């Protein structure tokens, strides 16, 4: 199973590795090329929102209708995403002890 | 310990506007919820709509959009309600009620955990 | 009645089914998607960011 | 959109325990478990009984107990004294930032 | 050619030739009306009267 997400940094959902984490590259030697660390341990990512009113659908032509975003209803609070601590930490701290054994 | 003052009984007629003040004392009024509900002698309660001191946003309940105002005033640490175009009956006392926390990550206004409250206003008309 | 930290109201006009009419909507569109137009201080006259 | 079924007035002696509840639509009490009661004394400022379903404050003794059920919520008073003549009232978060409060039980000790 | 001595299970309402004609149909009517004329601008307010 391929699922083909889209994200820049910090890939989502995928297929993990096996035994230690993993480091992939093209040369290790310039920097221009986009360095690939592959994970054994995941660590969980929530992202949540505010409320909104509804898709208030405005008509422009024969048939063409679009969804504008309408009201708000409550507060106003901002879209923000939660990431545990402690298992970005050692998730970090491993990576760093496995990249170390190509930089002595 | 925080105080809630308030303001003094009122006698008024139909047609004209009141203003109902609410201060707090011993806190940080600016992360916490102000609610307001109107007691007339008889019946249960009912409840009114909610500031946010820290930015201002209002939202009523209803039957009563249109004719009640809130405004903070953060250099004074007050609220004030303004409800126009009184009826026979509006004769009631009003009361101001610490909500929820203000959190900026989850939608906290309809908690309805009201833990201190002021002694109310009395108003009437005739 | 409050401020909000990204939205802005951006009430315009637009054709109905009807290509003789045109009525007033609003929408919330987000701040990213809002370029405004001009060079002046005049605050009002935004436009939509990829129809340029 | 009213406001919440409740009885009119309860009553019973002191030394047993009484169960008061309050019912109302599915998108009000049995969607969230966001309900409260509250003690009014006839004079003055009402006070909080229990914050949550069943979550006890400070300030208060072990003595009242809350509940859900479906769409009905229950609290139970448990050793009646005389210091228990006020009025009862129940509060619901019915969503879109719009707290629906009862209609009121007065009790009475014989 | 007809079958000597077989006999044969047949069923009509769950068949394959009938979903096929249809989407067929649906299809080639679809496709028919492709390089004609749209009448999009016959959205115009029409101020109809009867006739003298
Ligand atoms: C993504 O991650 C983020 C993390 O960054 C998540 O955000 C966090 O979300 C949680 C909710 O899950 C929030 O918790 C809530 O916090 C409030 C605020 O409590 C703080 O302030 C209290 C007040 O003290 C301040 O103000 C006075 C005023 O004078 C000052 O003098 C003080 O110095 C303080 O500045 C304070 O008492 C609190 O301390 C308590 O907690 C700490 C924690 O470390 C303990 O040590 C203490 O001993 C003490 O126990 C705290 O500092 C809480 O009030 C909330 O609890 C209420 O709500 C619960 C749910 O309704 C309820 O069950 C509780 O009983 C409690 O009830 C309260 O209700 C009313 C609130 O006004 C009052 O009647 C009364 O206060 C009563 O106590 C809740 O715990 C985090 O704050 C929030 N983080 C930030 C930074 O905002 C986010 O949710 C995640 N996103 C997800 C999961 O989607
Ligand atoms: C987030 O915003 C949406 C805005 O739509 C809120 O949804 C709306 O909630 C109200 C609650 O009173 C619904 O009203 C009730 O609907 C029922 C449906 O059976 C009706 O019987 C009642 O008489 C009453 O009108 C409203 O329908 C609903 N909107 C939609 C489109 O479903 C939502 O509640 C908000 N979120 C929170 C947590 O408050
Ligand atoms: C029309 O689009 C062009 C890009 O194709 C804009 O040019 C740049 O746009 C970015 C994005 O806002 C600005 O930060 C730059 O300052 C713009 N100029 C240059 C030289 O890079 C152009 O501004 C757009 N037109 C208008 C009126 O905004
Ligand atoms: C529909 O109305 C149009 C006018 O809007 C009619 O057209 C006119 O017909 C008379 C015939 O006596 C001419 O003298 C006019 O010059 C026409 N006016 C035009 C073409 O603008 C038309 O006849 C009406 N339809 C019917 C069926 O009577
Ligand atoms: C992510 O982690 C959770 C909890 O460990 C697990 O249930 C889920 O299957 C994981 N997803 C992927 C794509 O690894
Ligand atoms: C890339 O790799 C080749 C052979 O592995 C090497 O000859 C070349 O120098 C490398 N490029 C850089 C920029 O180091
Ligand atoms: C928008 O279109 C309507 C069409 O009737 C017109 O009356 C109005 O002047 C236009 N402009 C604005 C700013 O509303
Ligand atoms: C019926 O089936 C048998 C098969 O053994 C065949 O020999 C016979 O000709 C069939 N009868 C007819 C009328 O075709």
């Amino acid at each position: 199973g391929i699922r083909p997400v889209v994200s820049t940094q910090l890939l989502l959902n995928g297929s993990l590795a096996e035994k230690e984490i993993v480091i992939r590259s093209e040369n290790l030697t310039n920097n221009a090329k986009i360095i690939i660390v592959h994970l054994h341990t995941p660590v969980e990512i929530v992202c949540t929102r505010p409320n909104n009113n509804t898709r208030k659908s405005v008509r422009i032509g024969p048939g063409q209708t679009f969804y504008a975003t309408g009201d708000i209803i409550g507060d106003i609070k901002q879209a923000h995403c939660n990431i545990s601590e402690e298992k970005w930490n050692d998730t970090l701290q491993k990576v760093g002890i496995e990249l170390q054994k190509h930089f002595p | 310990q925080v105080q809630l003052v308030q303001s003094g009984a009122e006698v008024k007629k139909p047609g004209a506007s009141v203003k109902v003040s609410c201060k707090a004392s011993g806190y940080t009024f600016t992360g916490y919820y102000m609610h307001w509900v109107r007691q007339a002698p008889g019946q249960g309660l009912e409840w009114m709509g909610w500031i946010n001191p820290n930015s201002g946003r209002t939202n009523y309940a209803q039957k009563f959009q249109g004719r009640v105002t809130m405004t903070r005033d953060t250099s004074i640490s007050t609220a004030y309600m303004e409800l126009s175009r009184l009826r026979s009956d509006d004769t009631a006392v009003y009361y101001c009620a610490r909500g929820g926390w203000i959190s900026l990550y989850y939608d906290s206004s309809g908690y309805p955990n009201f833990d201190y409250w002021g002694q109310g206003t009395l108003v009437t008309v005739s | 009645s409050g401020g909000v930290e990204e939205m802005k109201n951006c009430s315009f006009n637009t054709t109905t089914e009807i290509r003789d009419k045109e009525k007033k909507e609003y929408a919330l569109f987000y701040k990213p998607d809002i370029v405004p137009l001009s060079e002046t201080n005049n605050t009002s006259e935004y436009r939509l960011i990829n129809c340029n | 959109q009213s406001a919440l079924t409740q009885p009119a007035s309860v009553s019973g002696s002191p030394g047993q325990s009484i169960t008061i509840s309050c019912t109302g639509t599915s998108s009000d009490v049995g969607s969230y478990n966001l309900v409260s009661w509250y003690q009014q004394h006839p004079g003055k400022a009402p006070k909080l009984m229990i914050y949550e379903v069943s979550k006890r404050p400070s300030g208060v003794s072990n003595r009242f107990s809350g509940s859900k059920s479906g769409n009905t919520a229950s609290l139970t008073i448990s050793g009646l004294q005389a210091e228990d003549e006020a009025d009862y009232y129940c509060c619901s978060y019915a969503g879109s930032s719009t707290v629906i409060f009862g209609g009121g039980t007065k009790l009475t000790v014989l | 050619l007809v079958l000597g001595n077989v006999t044969e299970n047949f069923n009509m309402w769950k068949n394959d030739m009938v979903d096929q004609m249809h989407e067929d149909i649906i299809s080639l009517w679809d496709q028919s009306l492709k390089p004609c004329v749209k009448l999009t601008p016959l959205c115009v307010t029409l101020i109809c009267s009867d006739a003298g």
